[PDB]
């Protein structure tokens, strides 16, 4: 903790100290990681991070990311922290505006949704408030956006051997389904469609073919 | 006569090379008088390794065959194999036997490090998607379904080689892919043929942690059940995820005729797949395991079996898992190195 000098009080917040700036909690506690300061979110590492740094004092730490505590930072030439979208490595990344770590889950922006795991949207089928949704990537569908939620009805999505398959509102079954004739199951905690093998579904045994078809079997 | 008069061959686990006989339709040693390092190079070269030479040595012979393509000095500055033609035996009693690069080699739950230093993870949006096996410096093998259709750019994918930990595989430290090639044949929905080559833009410096897995030679005769390993990182708990760790376990090889059975495939397997279970279950492949490497040691090298490419219930055996049968496509996985080149 740290008290003025002059009128003893324990320091809270961005606090200046000898041309040093530290950051204090609302307890006083002296802080490592990132906190807002005047002109944006600073990095106060732990001792000789830096240039034989104090711990606890602000460093300078940009154009590089930031791992700390499995939360994920970057900061740009001006040492402040970024948030929003941003291009690195012709990449775009979301970092939440209040706090500045990587976005994480579902993520509705701007009537564009998204998937972001790390601050990265991904790639493939991921549930959502409505359910699933195929995260596409970029031009797949109507110039969208690079892992933008797109309209993908009534026909097949393969992924990576994932089995996928949409309604009519672009979001895809789960449970039994009866498609051209061909009776599909998707486990409802992915949407994954079972194939290959014999399967335990509700009790009793169901086999399905690498294209997911099942087989009557009797 | 490119696609049959000139097509050189290693065979068994011993590295015999022998070079096709188009008069008698045969494949056939070399016997090893007049023969020095250059040739094998040239040899070496024409088999798609490119500059990579490890050793060559005469070994008594033991196929049994009697018969050699004996080489020629005096035909002047001509086609390498425009000189090997036909002899009844040398006098050299010796056939040769050539090592194009130093493979097969590892050091002696979760692996240690250094034990699968051909094992990579391929990262497509800096999540474990598939993994993969090192066969040349430049050279990764994995399945055509994570390469398939949406995803198949080589912009999209990047690569992570001795490294142990997903939490230690960081972004923008990995080897970009600069080519993606998929088999022709590949069937979206039968996902045979499943295998594909993953081209990196930069050479693999190969150290204790990392070194290639010699491919399957001809003629290695498989025993029924072999005893292999599986390496990737997935779940060995079901409902699972990316294991935080690279793990291991022993599987044992299963009998084409038992796993297309009525109570374990009925026909889903065709003649490029391979399965590999374990007795008891406890132990089988698992998701990010997807496009990994099945091994094998025997004649004390480390051979690569297949890759991955579907189970129904991983570690609920009796529904067990199937890889890529590697031997039937490393003809073509020689030839898309050699025009590469």
């Amino acid at each position: 903790y740290y008290f003025n000098p002059n009128t003893a009080t324990t320091s809270i917040g961005y606090t200046t100290i000898n041309s040093k700036n530290f950051y204090f909690n609302n307890d006083g506690i002296m802080q490592l990681g990132v906190f807002k300061g005047p002109d944006g979110f600073e990095y106060f590492a732990p001792a000789n991070t830096h240039n034989n740094n104090e711990e606890g004092q602000s460093i300078t730490y940009q154009n590089k990311f930031l791992i700390f505590n499995e939360d994920v930072y970057y900061f740009d030439s001006s040492s402040k922290a970024v948030t929003g979208w941003r291009t690195i490595d012709d990449h775009r990344f979301y970092f939440e505006p209040n706090t500045g770590i990587g976005a994480n889950g579902y993520k509705t922006l701007d009537g564009k949704n998204f998937y972001f795991r790390n601050g990265l949207p991904q790639f493939g089928v991921f549930k959502g408030p409505d359910g699933f949704e195929y995260f596409a990537p970029a031009n797949t569908h109507n110039n969208n956006e690079e892992g933008q939620s797109i309209t993908y009805q009534n026909k097949f999505l393969v992924f990576l051997g994932n089995r996928y398959y949409f309604d009519s509102s672009s979001k895809a079954v789960t449970g039994w389904q009866t498609i051209n004739g061909n009776t599909y199951y998707f486990m409802p905690d992915t949407a994954i469609a079972a194939a290959g093998g014999f399967f335990t579904i509700d009790g009793a045994i169901y086999f399905f073919g690498i294209d997911g078809v099942k087989q009557p079997g009797i | 006569g490119e696609d049959e008069n000139r097509c050189v061959r290693l065979y068994g686990p011993n590295f015999i090379l022998q070079v096709y006989s188009s008069q008698r339709k045969s494949w056939h040693p070399v016997c090893q008088d007049d023969w020095n390092e250059n040739y094998g190079r040239a040899a070496c070269r024409d088999m798609g390794y490119k500059n990579n030479f490890y050793s060559s040595q005469g070994i008594v012979d033991d196929s049994g065959s009697t018969s050699f393509m004996k080489l020629n000095t005096s035909a002047g500055n001509v086609d390498i194999y425009k000189k090997l033609y036909h002899s009844d035996a040398c006098s050299s009693k010796a056939v040769v036997s050539l090592r194009c690069i130093a493979c097969g080699v590892n050091l002696n739950e979760s692996a240690l490090p250094g034990a699968w230093p051909w094992q990579v993870s391929l990262h497509v949006q800096n999540v474990h998607v598939c993994g993969g096996s090192i066969i040349t410096p430049e050279w990764i093998v994995t399945a055509a379904h994570c390469v398939e259709k949406p995803l198949n750019n080589p912009w999209h994918w990047t690569a992570f080689a001795g490294i142990l930990r997903q939490s230690f595989m960081f972004y923008g430290a990995g080897y970009q892919v600069e080519k993606v090639i998929s088999h022709p044949n590949y069937d979206s929905k039968t996902k045979n043929n499943d295998i594909a080559l993953m081209k990196l833009q930069k050479p693999l410096t190969f150290n204790d942690l990392v070194k290639p897995v010699c491919l399957p030679n001809p003629g290695m005769m498989l025993q029924p059940e072999q005893l292999c390993w599986i390496s990737g990182w997935g779940a060995t708990e079901e409902k699972g995820k990316t294991s935080e760790v690279l793990n291991a376990a022993k599987v044992l090889l299963i009998e084409t005729q038992r796993c297309n059975s009525r109570y374990v495939y009925d026909n889903l397997i065709t003649p490029a797949m391979i399965c590999a279970g374990f007795l008891q279950g406890n132990v089988d492949s698992c998701q990010g395991d997807s496009g990994g490497p099945l091994v094998t040691s025997k004649n004390n090298i480390w051979w690569l079996i297949g890759d991955t490419s579907w189970g129904s219930g991983c570690a609920k055996a009796y529904r067990p898992g199937v890889y890529g049968n590697v031997m039937v496509f490393t003809d073509w996985i020689y030839r898309q190195m050699r025009a590469d080149g």
